[PDB]
C-alpha cells in the first residue's frame, strides 16, 4: 500500500509562482492564481488579489 | 492501474524504482483558508486484501499443502516412482542356510 | 538519555484547522489531528496530534503534562484530561510527544480532547472507519483463558530506536491584529517581547523591529500589516499551514512505537457433530462467533465450498 506526501503549501503575497517538475511518481503541482488565506487571527497577506 | 493489484509497483523491497499510477488529482483551495484539497483512487492492495478470492491452499488437487516461505506443495498424491536397487553379496542368506 | 531531551527541545507545538471542534463547527485548535495509522494486527491504532505529549513548557520531561499552544505562548495541560473516543471509549497504552497509542471500540469517528489552563475542553473530531477483525479464522472479542498461539503485529513502547522520522521546519509569520493600538491619529504598536515585521502604506513600513516599540503618527490602524517573525525552533510541515520559502530546507525527528511481532492468543472452535451417511456426511455447526469452515475433497477435481458460519446450521 502507498503514502501520499502532502507538504505545507506555499503562498506568496503579492506574486506568483511557477510550477517544476519534479523526479518523484505521480508527482503533481500547481498554481491558484488569486487567494487570500486569512491564516488565523489575520489575513496572511496585505494584498486583495 | 488505479485502484486494483498492483497500482504501485517496484522490482524488488530494497530498489528504488517505484512506479505507480493512483490517479491523484489536486484540487483548487476553498476561498478562505489554508488547505490542498486533492482526490485520489485509494489503495488498491487495500482492495486485494478483500477481493482476492480463495488460496490455492483451500482448492489444491491430490490434497497437496501449499507451503511456507520455501513455496512448495507438501505431500500432493500422483504418479510412481522408480527405484533401481545395487545390493551387497552379503545382505543375502545362502539357500543351505 | 539527552537525545530526547535535544529532539524535543527544538519543536513546539502549533495550531491547524479542525473542520469539526466537538460541535459540528470548524476552529483553529491545539488538537487537530494529522493522520492515523493502523498497521498492527493486533488491532491497535496510532494517531498524530499537533500538541505535544510528555513535555513542559518549560521544556523538561514530565510525564504528568501535555504542552500546547494558543495565540502565541505555550502552556501546560493535566495529561489525566486526555480523552480518546470513538462510538464507545478508548483505551491509551502509550503516549510520547505528537503520538498517542490507542485500542478503540469500533465506530465511524474519532475524537481526542484535552483540557487548557482555563479549564475549557479542546476537541477534534475526524471521520473514521475503524472495523477491526482479529487473526485466524474466527472473529472473536475477548481473549480466552484457553486457546492456541498464532503470530502478531503491535506497536512496542520502546519510544528509544526507530527507522521512520517525519519531516520539520520553521514556522511562517503570524499575523496578529491585536499588535497595532489606536491613538488620537497615532498608531501604536506593543511589542510584547517578539519581533514584529511591518508594512504600512501611506508612511514608514517594512521594517523588522527586533523588540521595539513604536508609533506612526501619518498612517491608521486599518492602513497597516503586522505579522510575528521571530523563528527559533522547528514544526511539523502540516498542510493545513503555510511555508516560508520555496527552497523548504527540512529537518527530520525520529517517531516512537515500532511496528514488532508479538503473540497473541485466539480460541479453537468446538469441534462439530458428525453423522455417517453413504458417500457423505452431515455436519452440525454451533459457533459462539463468526467462524470459518471450508471442506476439499482429495482428488483429481477438488470440489471445494467455503463460508463464514455465525448461527448454528447443518450441512452435508
Ligand atoms: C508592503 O505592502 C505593499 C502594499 O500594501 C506591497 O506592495 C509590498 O510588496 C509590501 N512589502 C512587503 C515587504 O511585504
Ligand atoms: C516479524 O518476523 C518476520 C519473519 O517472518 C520478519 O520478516 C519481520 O521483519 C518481523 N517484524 C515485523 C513484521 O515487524
Amino acid at each position: 500500500e502507498y503514502k501520499t506526501v502532502v507538504p505545507s503549501p506555499y503562498v506568496k503575497c503579492c506574486g506568483a509562482s511557477e510550477c517544476s517538475t519534479k523526479e518523484k511518481p505521480d508527482y503533481q503541482c500547481k498554481v491558484y492564481t488569486g487567494v487570500y488565506p486569512f491564516m488565523w487571527g489575520g489575513a496572511y497577506c496585505f494584498c486583495d488579489s | 492501474q488505479p485502484g486494483r493489484f498492483g497500482d504501485i509497483q517496484s522490482r524488488t523491497v530494497e530498489s528504488n524504482d517505484l512506479y505507480a499510477n493512483t490517479a491523484l488529482k489536486l484540487a483548487r483551495p476553498s476561498p478562505g483558508m489554508v488547505h490542498v484539497p486533492y482526490t485520489q483512487t485509494p489503495s488498491g492492495f487495500k482492495y486485494w486484501l478483500k477481493e482476492k478470492g480463495t488460496a490455492l491452499n483451500t482448492k489444491a488437487p491430490f490434497g497437496c499443502q501449499i507451503k511456507t516461505n520455501p513455496v512448495r506443495a507438501m505431500n500432493c498424491a500422483v504418479g510412481n516412482i522408480p527405484v533401481s536397487m545395487n545390493l551387497p553379496d552379503s545382505a543375502f542368506t545362502r539357500i543351505v542356510e | 538519555v539527552s537525545q530526547h531531551f535535544n529532539v524535543y527541545k527544538a519543536t513546539r507545538p502549533y495550531i491547524a484547522y479542525c473542520a469539526d471542534c466537538g460541535a459540528g463547527h470548524s476552529c483553529h485548535s491545539p488538537v487537530a489531528i494529522e493522520a492515523v495509522r493502523s498497521e498492527a494486527t493486533d488491532g491497535m491504532l496510532k494517531i498524530q496530534f499537533s500538541a505535544q505529549i510528555g513535555i513542559d513548557k518549560s521544556d523538561n520531561h514530565d510525564y504528568t503534562k501535555i504542552r500546547y499552544a494558543d495565540g502565541h505562548a505555550i502552556e501546560n495541560a493535566v495529561r489525566s484530561s486526555l480523552k480518546v473516543a470513538t462510538s464507545g471509549d478508548c483505551f491509551v497504552h502509550g503516549t510520547m510527544g505528537h503520538f498517542i497509542l490507542a485500542k478503540c471500540p469500533p465506530g465511524e469517528f474519532l475524537q481526542v480532547s484535552i483540557q487548557d489552563t482555563r479549564n475549557a475542553v479542546r476537541a477534534c473530531r475526524i471521520q473514521y472507519h475503524h472495523d477491526p477483525q482479529p487473526v485466524g479464522r474466527e472473529k472473536f472479542t475477548i481473549r480466552p483463558h484457553y486457546g492456541k498461539e498464532i503470530p502478531c503485529t503491535t506497536y512496542q513502547q520502546t519510544t528509544a530506536k526507530t527507522v521512520e522520522e517525519i519531516d520539520m521546519h520553521m514556522p511562517p509569520d503570524t499575523p496578529d491584529r491585536t499588535l497595532l493600538s489606536q491613538q488620537s491619529g497615532n498608531v501604536k504598536i506593543t511589542v510584547g517581547g517578539k519581533k514584529v515585521k511591518y508594512n504600512c502604506t501611506c508612511g514608514t513600513g517594512n521594517v523588522g523591529t527586533t523588540n521595539s516599540d513604536m508609533t506612526i503618527n501619518t498612517c491608521l490602524i486599518e492602513q497597516c500589516h503586522v505579522s510575528v517573525t521571530d523563528h527559533k525552533k522547528w514544526q511539523f510541515n502540516s498542510p493545513f499551514v503555510p511555508r516560508a520559502d520555496e527552497p523548504a530546507r527540512k529537518g527530520k525527528v525520529h517517531i516512537p512505537f515500532p511496528l514488532d511481532n508479538i503473540t497473541c492468543r485466539v480460541p479453537m472452535a468446538r469441534e462439530p457433530t458428525v453423522i455417517h451417511g453413504k458417500r457423505e456426511v452431515t455436519l452440525h455447526l454451533h459457533p459462539d462467533h463468526p467462524t470459518l469452515f471450508s471442506y476439499r475433497t482429495l482428488g483429481e477435481d477438488p470440489q471445494y465450498h467455503e463460508e463464514w458460519v455465525t448461527a448454528a446450521v447443518e450441512r452435508t
